[PDB]
């Protein structure tokens, strides 16, 4: 039915500029109050500003002539842009209706926006060789290894999304180092594991950059 | 006291005292921008 | 700037019970709240209109309660589809706020941990830094406690951990953990170990490797 499809966001180093949009697949934008909001991790959501279907506008206090809201009738999009962004506020932004006084009814599907001074850097994999513990079973429990990257986050795939089954990917984690990290495992019959080939896709979307690595018995005594 | 005005029109209706800021000119609001509108340059007096 | 108190930290609970999410705000008001959901990594949904009124696209398991400051959230016939984090937002004027959030988990029985220690990969050795992964799979509680113990000395605090939300299929969760060193630190000490401490188990179990071992 109603449904918002946004884009945009990403990252940019402080004191830059970012715009986004966002457009409404049945309700018409123009007479609807439209709205946007923020959600940093760990600390939730935040107000950021609104529009009103007479056309006005209203931000926070902490953004006052510095964030700004506009609206294309003839598209059913919504227009933001953001200048000045400043530290601690890289997060998802997302797009919001409301009925009565702001009830955000209708949500679409949210946009990261990232700011730091640090720039964009690939992955890097290391595979985990199978012990003769973990085989004991029908199934055996295989996996990798994924750090010095950044920004997050990194896709993991195996045949572009075909398997969605015995994969445990593990939450991102950021370091000291400034960059992140994470981990997956996935599950395999414990016979299959010298015949069928193994290949895993790493996926960063900010570097662009697509990592393929094998996963293969090899040993311990070696 | 001490005045002549051709015209003095009252307006009365019932709000909620979160939205009585909103009664002066130039400023915006639902009550502003949906249900009563001042000039720029209104000249009288607001009583709540 | 009215603020708001969700409470309590995190919710633990059995389906097909009820469901209860309290909050609290800073300035007293009347009937202006509101309720959101979230399930992980998706869109935030509304819930609940004013204190009490339900939107018609939720089923009526779902109750809300009010007051001047203190409110509360009310769910009953706990299910599966309804694991997620809770969170509270003002309608009211100040202008508008939200709440910190909660988190509600659906519990079946306690598991213990697949617990694999794996050694450092050759490209890591030869970068320089090594390190150690121990990986815990398929367990409830997410209060699984692990601990890193290098030549049986304890060394839990070089390490930077997560773990998934919670299982849909199996009800349990999964943690990543590493410990990472200097090549010439990895290369003082000799064997290397992990422990675990869990609820399924009558003990804590450990697993350990010798750095000889390769």
């Amino acid at each position: 039915e109603v449904q918002l499809v946004e884009s945009g966001g990403g990252l940019v180093q402080p004191g830059g500029s970012l715009r986004l949009s966002c457009a409404a697949s049945e309700i018409t934008v123009s007479r609807n109050y439209m709205s946007w909001v923020r959600q940093a991790p760990g600390k939730g959501l935040e107000w950021v500003s609104v529009i009103y279907s007479g056309g006005s506008t209203f931000y926070a206090d902490s953004v006052k002539g510095r964030f700004t809201i506009s609206r294309d009738n003839s598209r059913n999009t919504l227009y933001l842009q953001m200048n000045s962004l400043r530290a601690d506020d890289t997060a998802v932004y997302y797009c919001a209706r409301d009925y009565g006084d702001f009830y955000f009814d209708y949500w679409g599907q949210g946009t990261l926006v990232t700011v730091s001074s640090a720039s964009t850097k690939g992955p890097s994999v290391f595979p985990l060789a199978p012990s003769s513990k973990s085989t004991s079973g029908g199934t055996a429990a295989l996996g990798c290894l994924v750090k010095d990257y950044f920004p997050e986050p990194v896709t993991v795939s195996w045949n572009s999304g075909a398997l969605t089954s015995g994969v445990h990917t593990f939450p991102a984690v950021l370091q000291s180092s400034g960059l992140y990290s994470l981990s997956s495992v996935v599950t395999v019959p414990s016979s299959s594991l010298g015949t069928q080939t193994y290949i895993c896709n790493v996926n960063h979307k900010p570097s662009n950059t697509k990592v393929d690595k094998r996963v293969e018995p090899k040993s311990c005594d070696k | 006291n001490d005045l002549c005005f051709t015209n003095v029109y009252a307006d009365s209706f019932v709000i909620r005292g979160d939205e009585v800021r909103q009664i002066a000119p130039g400023q915006t609001g639902k009550i502003a921008d949906y249900n009563y509108k001042l000039p720029d340059d209104f000249t009288g007096c607001v009583i709540a | 700037e009215i603020v708001l108190t969700q409470s309590p930290g995190t919710l633990s609970l059995s389906p097909g019970e009820r469901a209860t999410l309290s909050c609290r705000a800073s300035q007293s008001i009347s009937s202006y709240l509101a309720w959101y959901q979230q399930k992980p990594g998706q869109a935030p949904r509304l819930l609940i209109y004013g204190a009490s009124s339900r939107a018609t696209g939720i089923p009526d398991r779902f109750s809300g309660s009010g007051s001047e400051t203190d409110f509360t959230l009310t769910i009953s016939r706990l299910e599966p589809e309804d694991f997620a984090v809770y969170f509270c937002q003002q309608y009211g004027s100040s202008p508008r706020t939200f709440g910190q959030g909660t988190k509600l988990e659906i519990k079946r029985t306690v598991a213990a941990p697949s617990v694999f220690i794996f050694p450092p990969s050759d490209e890591q050795l030869k970068s320089g830094t090594a390190s150690v992964v121990c990986l815990l799979n398929n367990f409830y509680p997410r209060e699984a406690k692990v601990q890193w113990k290098v030549d049986n000395a304890l060394q839990s605090g070089n390490s930077q951990e997560s773990v998934t939300e919670q299982d849909s299929k199996d009800s349990t969760y999964s943690l990543s953990s590493t410990l990472t060193l200097s090549k010439a630190d990895y290369e003082k000490h000799k064997v290397y170990a992990c422990e675990v401490t869990h609820q399924g188990l009558s003990s804590p179990v450990t697993k350990s490797f010798n750095r000889g071992e390769c």
